[PDB]
DNA sequence: TTTAGATCTAAA
DNA sequence: TTTAGATCTAAA
């Protein structure tokens, strides 16, 4: 079920250590066509918005939100793509969410299942993992259900979730 | 903010 | 085949 | 309305 590898935990793992572990995993799973000759410098052979696909930040942004299964509960264009080297301020990458999901399926989904990098934190308010809308506190980095924050004056959830949306600070951090 | 919908 | 951009739809 | 995912086109 799990890769042995002994790769560093995802909070402190370097990009090079991560990518070398992805290459080794893809080879042991028999997906030889995904690992070109020329080693790490040539991996992956995929381009997004005219730059080589940035698998490290794609992976970090998805597993920090609960993994690929969260699906369209992740804002791929607005919160995943924006953290990748492939992002540019002005771009016409209108199908980028679909593209990123396809690349994640190709390079990273089996890898995700074979590692222990997915965030499964509970709500800082109610202490459960109930399904629903969540926001990450910009101050402490913990996660809260939007519905568990009953303070007046909060925006609509969609205004937190849209690209470069509202700042969220949880009730425990707020001064 | 960083968000997710589960 | 792969990629960038137009234009559909879904959701809120 | 705005925002983003899916699909299609055309260029490599
Ligand atoms: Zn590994
Ligand atoms: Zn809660
Ligand atoms: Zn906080």
């Amino acid at each position: 079920k799990k890769h042995d590898c002994g790769r560093a935990h995802i909070q402190v793992c370097s990009e090079e250590e991560f990518l070398r572990d992805v290459m080794q995993f893809l080879l042991i799973r028999g997906h030889t066509r995904l690992v070109p000759p020329g080693g790490l410098a040539e991996f992956p052979d995929a381009v997004l918005n005219s730059k080589r696909l940035d698998l490290f930040n794609l992976y970090r942004e998805v597993v920090s939100r609960g993994g690929f299964h969260v699906g369209n509960g992740i804002n791929w264009k607005g919160q995943v793509f924006s953290k990748m080297r492939n992002h540019t301020l002005t771009n016409r990458m209108t199908g980028v969410g679909n593209t990123l999901k396809r690349h994640y399926e190709t390079y990273l989904l089996e890898y995700e299942y074979a590692h222990d990098d997915v965030d499964g934190e509970c709500c800082l308010i109610c202490r459960s993992s109930t399904a629903g809308d969540w926001v990450n506190c910009g101050s402490c980095g913990e996660w809260a259900h939007f519905g568990c924050d009953r303070r007046p004056g909060l925006g609509a959830f969609k205004d937190y979730a849209k690209t470069d949306g509202l700042e969220y600070v949880c009730p425990n951090c707020s001064v | 903010a960083r968000t997710k919908q589960t």
